[PDB]
Order: structure tokens, then sequence, then C-alpha cells
């Protein structure tokens, strides 16, 4: 995260850390969604022009942190995958469209006041919330700059309307994409960067004072440059997707 | 390109 | 079901340091 500032404890309970087993390493941030979903994104998981493509054994999720680097004995859990499923659309051969992957755990996690899912939008509150100048909200434990922080890092960042998002590339965006981050005009920074990847854009509802994951941080050119914007994949409308692997894999 |  | 409320700020009736402007920009984002 660039730009942002460090989390208070408890902030953003359903983030989670995607994490390599060997090298031990942060591979990603990701997000909880019920005691045994979590939600990133494909590329975290797949993307064969750089020979990524992470089978479950290879992986472990780490929930409840705080700290980058420091074990939380107290604190945090860490729990192994029994399926990742990816979107079967997810177009990572041309501009990362439908990035998204659901990782069930072999276990359910018992919540704490450090652990807590968080709500995916319905249709109603997508089309109220996801509006060009409204903020959202993007937390981990990626790069602060273009240099990693000691703690979870969060920043709040206003939605961008569509034409301003195509316009500020040349990748072909999608209705399964939205930007987020300021305009050189207003006069304000910050942007999601390496290893925020996977980490939830989330929203506060004004209608029942619950937090919604409206976006995942998908991709990017650079980080925090003028003119240029954050991808998220929408969440919204993969919801189908997911609703339907939960559906047939089980709750 | 992606988020790496 | 219980999503999206946080055990430490809304459960506690305690705001976090920037949610307000969240709540804000839905005021003057549009
Ligand atoms: C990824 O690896 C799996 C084996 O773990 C293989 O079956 C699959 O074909 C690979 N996917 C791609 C698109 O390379
Ligand atoms: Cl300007
Ligand atoms: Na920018």
């Amino acid at each position: 995260i660039v730009e942002g500032s460090d989390a208070e404890i408890g902030m953003s309970p359903w983030q989670v850390m995607l994490f390599r087993k060997s090298p031990q390493e942060l591979l990603c941030g990701a997000s909880l969604i019920s005691d045994r979903w979590v939600l990133t994104a494909a590329h975290c998981l797949l993307y064969p022009p750089w020979d990524k493509n992470f089978t479950e054994n290879d992986l472990l999720v780490r929930i409840g942190k705080h700290s980058r680097t420091r074990y939380e004995r107290n604190i945090e859990k860490i729990s192994m995958l029994e399926k990742i499923y990816i979107h079967p659309r997810y177009n990572w051969r041309e501009n990362l469209d439908r990035d998204i992957a659901l990782m069930k755990l072999k276990k359910p996690v018992a919540f704490s006041d450090y652990i807590h899912p968080v709500c995916l939008p319905d249709r109603e509150t997508a089309a109220s919330l996801l509006q060009a100048g409204y903020k959202g909200r993007v937390t981990g434990w990626g790069n602060l700059k273009e240099g990693q922080p000691s703690v979870l890092q969060v920043v709040n960042l206003p939605i961008v309307e569509r034409p301003v998002c195509k316009d500020s590339t040349r990748i072909r965006i999608t209705d399964n994409m939205f930007c987020a981050g300021y305009k050189p005009d207003e006069g304000k920074r910050g942007d999601a960067c390496e290893g925020d990847s996977g980490g939830p854009f989330v929203m506060k509802s004004p209608f029942n004072n619950r937090w919604y994951q409206m976006g995942i941080v998908s991709w990017g050119e650079g980080c925090d440059r003028d003119g240029k914007y954050g991808f998220y994949t929408h969440v919204f409308r993969l919801k189908k997707w997911i609703q339907k692997v939960i559906d047939q894999f089980g709750e | 390109x992606p988020x790496x | 079901a219980d999503c999206g409320l946080r055990p430490l700020f809304e459960k506690k009736s305690l705001e976090d340091k920037t949610e307000r402007e969240l709540l804000e920009s839905y005021i003057d984002g549009r």
C-alpha cells in the first residue's frame, strides 16, 4: 500500500495473508468470506507467463495477522487449503478479466476479535455504493512504493468513472473490473501495490453499517503513478460464480 | 501488469 | 450473517480512525 498508514488492531479482521510454504514468503492478500472460504485473485495462484501455477500443498493462509513477519501466536490462525477454484474464464492471456479464485480451508476457522468474515454485496448494495467519487478501503502488506511495511497498511481511495479508467491504460478493461485512486487534479495520492494483490477493496454500507467487499486487488501499471489507477475485480459481477462454487462444493 |  | 461487523469496532460502538472519510464521501463525492 502506497501513501497509506498503519492499520489499527482488528480494523480488517477479514484480511488474509496467502503464504508460500517454500521458500517461506508472502505471496498475496486474500479475504475471509466465511469460516471455511477465502477469496483472492486468480493471478495470485495461476499466471503462466511467470511460470506460476500453485497447488494446494504449496500454500498456507494466515488469518488474524497484524505484523507482516512476526508469528502472532496469540492471535493468528494458520490454515491449510483443501481445494483451489479458479474462475474458468479467467483471461490471464490478455487482460486479467475475471481475476478471481476461491480457496476452501481444510477445517473451519474459529472467529475471534481478530478473525471475522466480510460481507459480499447484493445487487442493490453494489448498484448504490459502487459509484464514482464514493470511497472504499484497501489493505495489505504489499510494497510501500513502486520497502515493506512492519504491519498491515490501509488506504481509502475513490472509485473512478469508467471512461477515465479506460482512457488511463491500453489494457482492454471490462465490466468485471473497476478502478480507483485519485486523479491528478485532486491533489492526493495512494494505491495498492505488489504484495497487496488478491486482498480486499471494501466499503462500509450506510444502509446497515456492515463492511462489504466490492473489489479484489487485481492489476496496475506501476504503483501510485500520476494519471494511472489501480484495477480491482468487480466482486458483485462475479458473485454468481462464487455462489455456484460454494453451492456445489459446500458452505 | 498483474498485481503480483 | 454476522458478516462485516468488526468485534473491536462496530460490536463495541467504536469507530476506526478513517472510516468517517468513507461515510463523508457519500455526502460529498457525488
Ligand atoms: C497447473 O498445474 C496443474 C497441476 O497442478 C495442471 O494440471 C494444470 O494443467 C496447470 N494449469 C495451467 C493452465 O497451466
Ligand atoms: Cl492537475
Ligand atoms: Na495514480
